[PDB]
């Protein structure tokens, strides 16, 4: 089990909160501090879709 | 025409899948028109028949 | 793959003496033709000495 | 299963860069050239690019296009409209995002064109590309026939 | 190999500073005297520094 | 069966398109392959 | 990846001694070696109709 | 500013065209400063 | 860069044509030495181009469905400057002193 962050928000990485076609900034903001992480590709791919 | 020839044959058969679609329950064979055709299949047993439009 | 490796004895002689070394190789898989393997032609590398 | 493979590249947006060899001189290029990754046997090189593949002009999902930025509007085209060659003419087979995946024959440069209407667009760069055969037959072209073997040839999807 | 290569960092009527990063055989250098162009025009107004 | 190369995919004739020409809308295949069960 | 194939070397047999007539259609390795502590290999790119001995 | 092509006339964004596109009545460079005084 | 009438337009080249005299624009003519070439301007009976080497050039263009071309076994030599020696010019180094043809027409 990994938790990624958006803010102090250990929320998991399958399910973010927020999508690209809904938030276009802000999710790219969201991956932008998960990068050095091994569980950055389910965020990816949850992150984009929904 | 100089003394040099190439050689003509009979074409063999080419199979075509764009003829045979699927009705309902059974195998269903349209040959073009104009045009004959043969039909090979081991669903049940040996088969062969050679089909006219 | 040198001279007279294809021996006609006219120049219309309709007999022949081949000994051009080829050998039949074996089709790949799915495909519908005759692969060969033998040595190149003699009167073209008599042509280049 | 293939647009959750794809949709990472929505993110993005190409750009123009600048090419030392456009159609006339220097110039910012729509279409520029990052690199030619070509390690893999029979003349298959991976192009990176200043322009985007697959994607429409908005950002969705499109067959068989091109979209590049020009000076600020992004537009598109269809990909057999474009054109690369290294020495010979090559072939595009697909393209993904940033990347595209030709068939080039060897040659020490590699110039990639499209044209509109009446403007034409190209980037040469010195790169080399280069061809591998495989096993101890040193041929050029690939063969009709022959013994199979084992190669290490770049993937045609976009895994 | 694959020769990364950070973007450039343009400072118009200023200075920079180097910071490492401890990157595998990272060279680091900063130039002066220059005056860029994009594709719209002069990317600063400055003639030197 | 099985394409030589990695991504492709194989058509009814066994000719190999790439991997991403399958379900696109496009037809690629003779008698259209690619473009039954999507 | 389909591989080319060379034409068939014609081996001619002597006392402790084997010739090679080799015609190749593109460059080709040959590659030999002895079988014994000393292998003294040959490695050889032949481009031409060539007589190894 | 010179280009280095001893013939060419020099853009607003340092591209240099021939010199005899500069007044021609084509739009050659970016924001047409070439065609800006004929 | 001339008109048919006898105007100057701009990129454009104007051919005889059995004793009638055409024209057609610079960007459908064509030409190539070993990879194709690509022309930068012309003036009078001068092209200008820029070109890789080769042992010929075949300037082509097609008007209607007729193609029209001429090869002439003439060499072109692409020659480099420096002690290195290339055969595309590098994406960067250091500036000397060359000898290229002017591109302007004085
Ligand atoms: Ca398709
Ligand atoms: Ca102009």
């Amino acid at each position: 089990t990994t938790m990624c962050l958006l803010a102090n928000v250990t929320f998991p990485c399958a399910q973010p909160p927020i999508c690209y076609d809904r938030k276009p900034a802000e999710t790219l903001a969201m991956l932008s501090v998960n990068v050095d992480n091994p569980g950055y590709d389910e965020l990816l791919e949850a992150a984009v879709k929904c | 025409n100089r003394g040099a020839y190439v050689e003509m044959h009979l074409p063999g058969s080419e199979v075509d899948s764009s003829l045979v679609s699927l009705s309902g329950s059974s195998v269903t064979v349209t040959p073009p028109d104009g045009t004959s055709a043969l039909v090979e299949c081991e669903c049940g047993g040996t088969k062969i028949s050679e089909t006219i439009n | 793959g040198a001279f007279g490796d294809i021996q006609s004895r006219t120049v219309s002689s309709s007999d022949l003496y081949a000994n051009t070394n080829l050998v039949l190789q074996r089709p790949k898989a799915g495909a519908i033709h005759v692969p060969y393997t033998q040595a190149p032609s003699g009167f073209e590398q008599w042509k280049k000495d | 299963s293939t647009e959750e493979l794809f949709n990472e590249y929505k993110l993005t947006r190409p750009y123009m860069a600048r090419c030392i060899r456009c159609a006339v001189g220097s110039c910012h290029s729509p279409i520029a050239i990052e690199a030619v990754k070509s390690d893999g046997h029979d003349g298959y090189v991976r192009l990176q690019t200043s322009s985007q593949y697959g994607l429409d002009s908005s950002g969705n999902l499109k067959g068989r296009t091109m979209r590049y930025d020009m000076h600020g509007t992004i537009k598109e085209i269809p990909l057999h409209q474009v054109s690369l060659y290294t020495s010979r003419p090559c072939h595009i087979v697909d393209g993904h995002g940033y990347f595209l995946l030709a068939r080039c024959p060897a040659g020490d440069s590699i110039t990639m064109e499209f044209k509109k209407d009446s403007v034409r667009h190209s980037c040469s760069v010195p790169y080399e590309v280069k061809f591998n055969p495989v096993g101890r037959e040193l041929y050029t072209h690939p063969p009709e026939h022959g013994v199979e073997q084992a190669c290490q040839v770049y993937a045609h999807d976009a895994q | 190999y694959k020769t990364g290569m950070d973007s450039p960092a343009i400072k118009c009527c200023g200075s920079q500073e180097c910071t490492p990063t401890y990157r595998p055989d990272e060279q680091c250098k900063v130039f002066t005297g220059v005056y860029p162009f994009m594709w719209g025009g002069a990317y600063c107004f400055c003639d030197t520094e | 069966n099985e394409c030589n190369i990695p991504g492709n995919f194989m058509c009814s004739n066994g000719r190999c398109i790439p991997g991403a020409w399958q379900c696109d809308g496009l037809p690629d295949c003779f008698d259209k392959s690619d473009e039954k069960e999507c | 990846c389909t591989v080319p194939l060379a034409p068939e070397p014609m081996i001619t047999f002597g006392f402790r001694s084997v010739s090679l007539k080799l015609h190749p259609k593109n460059p080709t390795y040959l590659i030999t070696r002895q079988l014994a502590d000393e292998p003294h290999y040959t490695h050889e790119l032949i481009s031409e109709p060539a007589v190894r001995n």
